[PDB]
């Protein structure tokens, strides 16, 4: 009857969004799986209206539909956010026991993130927060391994250095933004790499500011 | 005119079928989007308003007037499609659940939504959804610039991004900033709303950027060296996301700037000033010629009655016994006749506002000096008004309840002692149950002056709040007119207050002006009024005082929160406002003369609350704000002009002395060293406001506790009716003072 036949199409259905499931979240693509979620939102407004009256019908669509609200915080969530430590502070808070290499989108999709969008939106702000400051760790790093001084020929006697306005800015903007990292509740993480380039910081500081004048002094002694 | 046409063509490409009168309404729409918008006063828009209908009907006979121009034009897309012109009514039903949304994910501020606000979204609207469409606008602070540019670009896609200006903000910050959004806007192909104020504007290195990105779309020089190469190789990328392979180093380049002209709006947030614009003008034609500008100032009356409404909606202001009264006060046209109470109460808050904006016209017109008066005022003055009506109304609800509690516990004993009764002794029993009986009947007479008390709180807070907010900069002789003009209006409108309201004392107790007195602060009105200021505010108070008094009171004040100073012009500044915020401890500011625009954070109070977290967005760090934190910023030169951005976010407190200030002070001090009499009276009389009947609430508090404790031990001579006898005798001097009032201050009056 009609009802056999809604059955059918509901275990389809149901066939079909496991099937999808199954994905790991490592290999869940948002955009392909916000395409095929819409698919199947075609193929359930493609039933009849009497099928369509149906409360398991009713009740799967609303649950695509949530999924689909939620789209959106799938995505913040895959991403170069949340890396380990902030799925580890979601598994504590929600007191669920995962594991990581065996994630699947279902496994997330059975926790309800809509009634969770507080927490997992505090989580994504933290790890927003944590990699900006690791990304400026990062250029800090990059900036300073890289950078070379600019010695020049001096009379055919010796190679002395210039570029002092803008090494000196490029220390004195560092050794601020280092100092101003101690503030904000995400410095509590990292901090003993930042000490440390605060210490490397101020010894290249100290030493190139006495450099500067030495050289200063032995050109004019020279002269 | 060419933009006219265009936008009569972008208006007619998708219809198919349109009448004249559909034509008609979409040319007198673009008349007045591109002709009326840059209006200034209000005389040139309605001759604008009046000459395009007259152009329409002189040059278009036969057709109806009615559709082809109805007084509510307006055009936009979001209902349905197709540019098609949409009711008012529906669009603001459209734009409440759109801002309810808002305020779930962002600003969850309050935002009303006025004829006047409606009408400058789609504005804003139409000008994001246009390649190339830079905005100027051009408004009094608080009018709704930012938050109305911030609403549309969330609507419309558009990520806002807005620098941050500090002082020694050199041009290298401006390039790195202008860099990141511009490869944020091109590279990644993210639409980007730029909004800038005028703190970031008054340097002239940057306009000439500014001019070159808003002319050309893109600035030669600030993309060079290796920068130049990593922009290259993102922008490789960039084209390989769109498909459109590109190898060339210039082709890459035009794309880039391809991109950033059709995903880069710019926003200039100005505030009304003639020299400065035409300053404006001189350094940049641009911002004239590529910026369309709009001109929203000063809410109407409208907007401002209905932002009281909404406000004081959670406030009761129901008077079921408020006779309304004939010939009211009226400063809203389109008041309901008759008014309720809370019509009355918001209509009273919309006078207030205005007399203010005449009297500091007036000043203006005498040569004085005068603070510029913006829609913030008025926020923080409705704010006050609630925070002072619930004060107040939880005050005198938990006074009832202590009565009430107290007249149970009087009944309860009075039954036992009858119950004692039942089993010299006797004559004192009897004595006592006349003393308590009196004292009963007592209590409800203070049950009826607490009536009394709640039918006055409404106009008493609403005074006092417009006495807090708006006031403070004025001297003594103009803040007591205000104060009259504010009570005469509210008499004639028969809000219920009391006819003698003393500021001082209805804003503070007797213990904070002690304490204010124990540190350095002379016993003046001018100077109890700025104490009661610099106690009860919402934007942070500045200061300004010749004498450097107020600096002192407000070190010794805050000394147990170890308060610290520092001034603008030195150089750690800003490291001393990071501990401010990290420790909570509250920090003076002097010379603020030399502004610096890095406190614009904090004095907006952008607090960004999240996950159990509170932050303030300084310059490009974000930073835990402490509960506790306050800033009191200070100077010391009257003859000072401010910004009118600073001004609209602190509430000012002038100590300085006057011809009306020097003289109270002078007769005050008369009365008190040649008629101590005369003033012991005075202080008797301003003092009656409260504070003896604190002083007997007290007291009364101190009888209940000892009467508490009656079993037999309260009996050790069957009179413990000292007590109760030494009220009953506070209690008649009190009460002789009340009906006495009129006589001491004629009295007074008269010394
Ligand atoms: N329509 C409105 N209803 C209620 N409050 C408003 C409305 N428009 C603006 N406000 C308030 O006024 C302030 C506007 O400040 P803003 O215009 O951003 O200053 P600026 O123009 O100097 O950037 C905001 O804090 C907002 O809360």
């Amino acid at each position: 009857q009609d009802l056999k036949g809604v059955w059918s199409e509901l275990s389809k259905v149901w066939e079909q969004i496991d099937q999808m499931k199954e994905q790991p979240w490592v290999s869940v693509q948002p955009r392909k799986l916000r395409q095929n979620l819409d698919a199947l939102l075609n193929q359930l407004k493609s039933f009849p209206a009497r099928l369509r009256q149906y409360a398991s019908y009713e009740f799967v669509q609303r649950l695509l539909k949530g999924y689909m609200k939620i789209n959106m915080l799938v995505i913040e969530l895959k991403s170069e956010a949340l890396k380990d430590r902030h799925w580890k502070q979601l598994m504590k808070r929600l007191h669920v026991n995962w594991v990581v290499s065996e994630l699947t989108l279902g496994q997330i999709w059975d926790v309800d993130l809509q009634k969770n969008e507080a927490i997992v939106k505090d989580v994504l702000l933290v790890a927003q927060g944590e990699m900006a400051l690791e990304e400026f760790l990062k250029q800090i790093r990059e900036v300073w391994n890289t950078y070379e001084l600019d010695l020049v020929n001096y009379q055919n006697k010796c190679r002395l250095i210039r570029g002092w306005d803008d090494l000196f800015n490029k220390v004195k903007e560092h050794i601020n933004s280092v100092s101003a990292m101690k503030l904000s509740p995400y410095y509590k993480v990292f901090e003993e790499d930042a000490l440390s380039w605060e210490d490397k910081l101020n010894r290249i500081m100290a030493l190139f500011d006495v450099w500067i004048d030495v050289q200063r002094r032995w050109v004019y002694l020279e002269g | 005119m060419t933009r006219w046409v265009r936008g009569i063509f972008e208006a007619l490409r998708p219809l198919e079928t349109l009448p004249v009168e559909g034509l008609i309404r979409i040319w007198a729409h673009e008349a007045l989007r591109l002709f009326q918008d840059r209006l200034v006063e209000d005389e040139e828009r309605r001759w604008t308003d009046e000459n395009i209908d007259t152009v329409a009907l002189k040059h278009f006979p036969n057709i109806d007037r009615e559709k082809a121009m109805s007084r509510p034009i307006l055009y936009s897309n979001w209902l349905s499609k197709d540019y098609i012109p949409v009711d008012q009514e529906e669009l603001r039903d459209y734009v409440k659940a759109r801002l309810k949304v808002f305020y779930e994910e962002e600003l969850d501020v309050p935002l009303v939504l006025f004829n006047e606000v409606l009408d400058h979204v789609l504005r804003i609207d139409r000008i994001f959804r246009q390649p190339q469409g830079h905005l100027l606008l051009i408004g009094v602070s608080g009018a709704g610039k930012t938050t109305l540019s911030r609403f549309v670009a969330w609507m419309n896609g558009l990520s806002v991004y807005q620098i941050k200006v500090h002082r020694k903000y050199t041009g290298e910050d401006f390039d790195e900033d202008l860099r990141t959004v511009l490869r944020r806007s091109g590279c990644k192909n993210e639409k980007i709303a730029f909004i800038m104020d005028e703190s970031n504007v008054l340097d002239s290195g940057f306009l000439e950027r500014m001019n070159t990105l808003l002319a050309n779309g893109e600035v030669p020089g600030l993309f060079e060296g290796d920068e130049y190469a990593t922009l290259m190789t993102q922008c490789k990328e960039g084209a390989q996301k769109e498909g459109l392979m590109l190898d060339s180093h210039e082709e890459l380049y035009k794309w880039f700037t391809s991109q950033v002209i059709r995903n880069l709006h710019v926003v200039f947030t100005m505030n009304p000033s003639s020299e400065g614009l035409k300053d404006r003008a001189a350094t940049s034609p641009a911002l004239f010629n590529r910026c369309v500008l709009n001109w929203f100032g000063d809410w109407s009356t409208e907007a401002l009655y209905q932002v009281g409404k909404e406000f004081t909606s959670k406030m009761d202001l129901e008077k079921p016994n408020y006779i309304v009264p004939d010939y009211m006060p009226v400063v809203y046209d389109k008041l309901p006749q008759p008014p309720s109470h809370r019509e009355a109460i918001v209509n009273s808050c919309v006078f207030v506002h205005q007399t203010l904006h005449q009297a500091n016209a007036r000043l203006a017109k005498r040569g004085g000096r005068t603070m510029a008066i913006t829609p913030r005022h008025y926020l923080d003055f409705i704010n006050h008004y609630a925070n002072l009506f619930h004060e107040k109304r939880s005050e005198l609800e938990e006074q009832q309840m202590h009565l009430n509690v107290g007249l149970r516990k009087i009944k309860e004993t009075v039954d036992q002692v009858e119950e004692l009764r039942r089993d010299a002794k006797v004559n004192r029993s009897t004595a006592l149950l006349k003393s308590l009986s009196a004292e009963r009947e007592r209590w409800e007479k203070t049950s009826e002056t607490f009536k009394n008390q709640m039918s006055t709180i409404a106009g008493d807070c609403l005074l006092s709040a417009a006495f807090i907010a708006y006031a403070g900069y004025f001297d003594q002789q103009m803040r007591q007119n205000l104060f009259t003009t504010w009570s005469h209006h509210l008499q004639q409108a028969n809000i219920q207050f009391r006819t003698d309201i003393a500021r001082t004392e209805y804003l503070s107790n007797a213990d904070e002006r002690l304490r204010w007195q124990a540190s350095s602060l002379p016993a003046d009105d001018l100077c109890t009024e700025n104490a009661i200021m610099l106690k009860r505010f919402n934007r942070y108070p500045l200061i300004i005082d010749p004498s450097g008094q107020a600096t002192e009171f407000i070190m010794n004040e805050y000394k147990d929160r170890k308060i610290t100073r520092t001034s603008f012009l030195d150089d750690a500044f800003r490291k001393n406002l990071e501990s401010a915020l990290r420790f909570g401890n509250p920090l003076l500011v002097q010379d603020v003369e030399s502004y610096d625009p890095v406190l614009n954070p904090v004095l907006n109070r952008e607090v960004r609350r999240t996950g159990g977290r509170v932050l303030i967005t300084l310059g490009d760090q974000d930073i835990d704000l402490s509960p506790s934190f306050v800033i009191f910023l200070s100077t010391r030169d009257p003859t000072v002009e401010f910004p009118p951005d600073l001004c609209s976010r602190v509430t000012f407190v002038n100590f300085t002395v006057t011809r009306s200030s020097l003289q109270s002070q002078c007769l005050n001090e008369v009365l008190k060293a040649e008629r101590p009499d005369v003033d012991e009276k005075r202080s008797d009389l301003l003092k009656l406001q409260g504070e003896f009947q604190l002083r007997l609430r007290q007291l009364e508090k101190s009888l209940l506790q000892a009467l508490n404790e009656v079993k037999g031990r309260i009996l050790d001579d069957d009179t413990i009716i000292t007590t109760l006898e030494n009220l009953k005798r506070e209690a008649a001097e009190v009460t002789r003072k009340v009906e006495e009032t009129d006589i001491v201050m004629q009295e007074v009056e008269t010394v």
